[PDB]
């Protein structure tokens, strides 16, 4: 289907503990592909999956060098922050950022996302068109304001439009077998008794790709999302998933409840009940 | 300012079954800001030697990690999460229950 | 694609004046639409900026409590209004689209003068002086507002050597003084006459340069 | 922040290479716009962000710089580039150049001296403007003074000047001396001394009031 | 892949 790479930016002031710390997380899908952060013993962006290992001392290179400038000019985003809204220099404060395109099966762009935030609140985003800017507050109206005197979102427009997807598609053609292959979950019922008029049913879903998935515990067909316990979708550590349900139900009533899975790598709805 | 307290969650890759190697996560997500302090302790000892992941966020700008390490399971040895946070008053500790 | 501004406009020393800006061919309420001032003697100077999505303004701490940034969105118009006006705000204003296309300018001019009509005075050499090759004579405009004035010689026909220099203020009224330059054997020779029309004032003069003495 | 533009006026020929240099106190990344200004006309953006050209444009126009250092040529003069240029930045707040003036390169030239007396019916009206042109000359710098029986005065003057005329690329200047009737009628001589690079000595055209 | 150009706040 549908497919979308997103780079993540995230700076750390830390006054007393060194300078503010830069670290970049890239992601194809639901799979971190490249990572970089500032305190390591040889600053460097470094791959983190098989297929992004294929390329080329030049691609490392643009890539460690467009990272170490990155840890400065946004070391020097912190200042003018700070000096935006009138901070003490003896904070701690995060500027966070989130860029990145999504391309349909064609593998033409389909909409193109560029966010910043400051502190957890959102600071100013690139909207839909690819050309106006969307502030938060008076701060970040300074930022815009001298962003489209000068027409930076062509900039960004035109690397959205182009490299964005172009890279993009390569990412995928080189790992179609673990990208653009969907591998469904792992999914059983497991029973246990708290006492002797009560026990929970748990449905269990197990090494899955991507993230997205649902699953409800449904009485005899009727729809009751409304006594389930979910647990947020947690990585397994392997690049795959995991996530559970619980329904506490009396003794006996362990046949009406049934199961329904729905994973994007399931070709049909799975239906259990165990 | 925005400070979000950080949600837990100690588990393992396969089930757990006692004498077969496995891996212990704790995942911890949803907070704000960056600073976090997540131990594993088995029986209460701190366990050493722990990975952890790389700083990402997700759409609300809340980070999370997963730490992870290697063990082996048995039926007497109590193994825990130990997380701290500037929204938590004392270290929250979460015991890892492998029908969980 | 472009943007159009208002009308020159004038007003009195510690009035209010109000000028406007329309803006077309681009989304009007997603960009900052900055406002500038233009003098004679200083320079370009930045004024203000607006959004108006939802009417933000920024200005000039030196222009903090003179000037106001309005907008209205469904006629897509930018207003500016200054208050306590002094000769210091005579001059220049431009609007722009985040400094993408400019607009003509809207001028303002501060004075405390009534609509007077010109003054007209001939101007020829001395002692009626033909002797020495190409001659030069003047019309002098004295003593008129507003502005412009327009000034012809000889009803618009004689155009070349005929230069207008442009109205210096001398106390709320201006004064003008146009020359040209004509060949001995032209005059006295040929009637040469300067006419000035002051369309403000609605006034139309013809004035005869002559030699005397 | 406070940026500054040099030269403040130039004058040069068609064809040549044409360097205007803004410098900034800070470092302002790449916050600069160029703008043109020809009498009457909307300004014209030429440059902005410092070094990109906005569609249009002729080619012979080129922005560079970086840090605090910036500059904008032309290749090749063309006439209808003379006007006033401006730098802009953006990165603090927005402050302007102080501008520089594109002017026409010709041979020197000397100015036209006519002094004339005050009008009959301008002595009838209670005043007296006595009026000095000073016509077609080059380069822009001239000085002006007015002597009254001999002494300089500076009183009630006025002073006008030209741009450079599209023809023969030279400037004009008018200065009135203002009086009433009887100030002007309590004295003989007027004479309006000029000043040019041309000149060492003063060009001196002065009239008697007989 | 990454875009080499960043923009100061």
């Amino acid at each position: 289907g549908s497919h979308s790479m997103r780079y993540f930016y995230t700076a750390m002031s830390r006054p007393g503990r060194g300078e503010p710390r830069f670290i970049t997380v890239g992601y194809v899908d639901d799979t971190l592909f490249v990572r970089f952060d500032s305190d390591a013993t040889s600053p460097r962006k470094e791959p983190r999956a098989p297929w992004i290992e294929q390329e080329g001392p030049e691609y490392w290179d643009r890539e460690t060098q467009i990272s170490k400038t990155n840890t400065q000019t946004y070391r020097e985003n912190l200042r003018t922050a700070l000096r935006y809204y009138n901070q003490s220099e003896a904070g701690s404060h995060i500027i966070q950022r989130m860029y990145g395109c999504d391309v349909g099966p064609d593998g033409r762009l389909l909409r193109g996302y560029d966010q910043y935030a400051y502190d957890g609140k959102d600071y100013i985003a690139l909207n839909e068109d690819l050309s106006s800017w969307t502030a938060a507050d008076t701060a970040a109206q300074i930022t815009q304001r001298k962003w489209e005197a000068a027409r930076v979102a062509e900039q960004d427009r035109a690397y959205l439009e182009g490299l964005c997807v172009e890279s993009l598609r390569r990412y995928l053609e080189n790992g179609k077998e673990t990208l653009q292959r969907a591998d469904p979950p792992k999914t059983h019922v497991t029973h246990h008794p708290i006492s002797d008029h009560e026990v929970t049913l748990r449905c269990w879903a197990l090494g899955f790709y991507p993230a997205e998935i649902t699953l409800t515990w449904q009485r005899d067909g009727e729809d009751q999302t409304q006594d389930t316990e979910l647990v947020e979708t947690r990585p397994a550590g392997d690049r795959t998933f995991q996530k559970w349900a619980a329904v506490v139900v009396p003794s006996g009533e362990e046949q009406r409840y049934t199961c329904h899975v729905q994973h994007e790598g399931l070709p049909k709805p799975l239906t259990l009940r165990w | 300012m925005i400070q979000r307290t950080p949600k837990i969650q100690v588990y393992s890759r396969h089930p757990a079954e006692n004498g077969k190697s496995n891996f212990l996560n704790c995942y911890v997500s949803g907070f704000h800001p960056s600073d976090i302090e997540v131990d594993l302790l088995k029986n209460g000892e701190r366990i050493e030697k722990v990975e952890h992941s790389d700083l990402s966020f997700s759409k609300d700008w809340s980070f999370y990690l997963l730490y992870y390490t290697e063990f082996t399971p048995t039926e007497k040895d109590e193994y825990a999460c130990r997380v701290n946070h500037v929204t938590l008053s004392q270290p929250k500790i979460v015991k890892w229950d492998r029908d969980m | 694609v472009q943007l159009e501004q208002s009308g020159t406009v004038l007003a009195r020393p510690g009035s209010s004046v109000k000028m406007s800006c329309k803006a077309s061919g681009y989304s009007f309420t997603s960009y900052w639409m900055h406002w500038v001032k233009q003098r004679p003697g200083q320079g370009l100077e930045w004024i203000g900026a607006i959004y108006p999505g939802n009417s933000d303004a920024t200005y000039n701490q030196k222009f903090k409590g003179k000037a106001k940034l309005t907008a209205v969105t469904s006629a897509n118009t930018a207003y500016m209004e200054l208050s306590s006006l002094t000769n210091e705000d005579s001059a220049v204003y431009y609007c722009t689209n985040y400094f993408d296309q400019w607009g003509q300018g809207t001028t303002l001019t501060v004075s405390s003068a009534k609509t007077t009509a010109p003054s007209v005075y001939p101007l020829a050499p001395v002692c009626g002086d033909t002797t020495g090759s190409s001659v030069t004579l003047g019309c002098l405009v004295k003593g008129y507002f507003p502005e412009p004035v327009t000034l012809t010689w000889n009803s618009g026909s004689l155009s070349s050597g005929v230069h207008t220099f442009p109205a210096v203020l001398q106390s709320d009224l201006y004064t003008l003084s146009s020359s040209v330059t004509v060949t001995s054997s032209t005059w006295p020779s040929q009637s040469i006459t300067c006419n000035v029309a002051h369309p403000a004032s609605s006034t139309k003069v013809d004035k005869k340069i002559e030699p005397a003495a | 922040t406070t940026v500054t533009q040099t030269p403040s006026s130039m004058y040069a020929s068609l064809g040549e290479r044409v360097t205007i240099t803004c410098k900034a106190s800070q470092d302002i990344n790449s916050y600069l716009n160029w703008f043109q200004l020809k009498p009457g006309k909307s300004p014209k953006t030429l440059i902005y962000r410092a070094n990109r050209l906005v569609d249009g444009v002729p080619s012979r126009f080129s922005g560079s710089g970086s840090g605090q250092d910036y500059s904008l040529t032309i290749s090749s003069l063309e006439y209808e580039d003379m006007g006033i240029y401006y730098c802009l930045q953006y990165d603090e707040l927005y402050t302007f150049g102080g501008g520089t003036k594109l002017e026409m390169k010709r041979a020197d030239a000397a100015p036209t001296v006519s002094i004339f007396p005050p009008s009959s019916e301008q002595l009838t009206s209670g005043g007296a403007s006595v009026v000095c042109f000073l016509n077609n000359f080059y380069p822009k710098d001239i000085n002006v003074k007015w002597k009254i029986d001999g002494s300089e005065r500076q009183n009630g003057v006025l002073n006008s000047w030209t741009d450079q005329d599209s023809k023969d690329s030279t400037y004009s200047m008018s200065s009135t001396l203002t009086l009433t009737k009887d100030e002007y009628e309590r004295h003989n001589s007027y004479t309006c001394e000029a000043t040019h690079k041309t000149s060492t000595s003063p060009i001196v055209k002065s009239f008697n009031r007989n | 892949e990454e875009f080499g150009r960043a923009f100061s706040f």
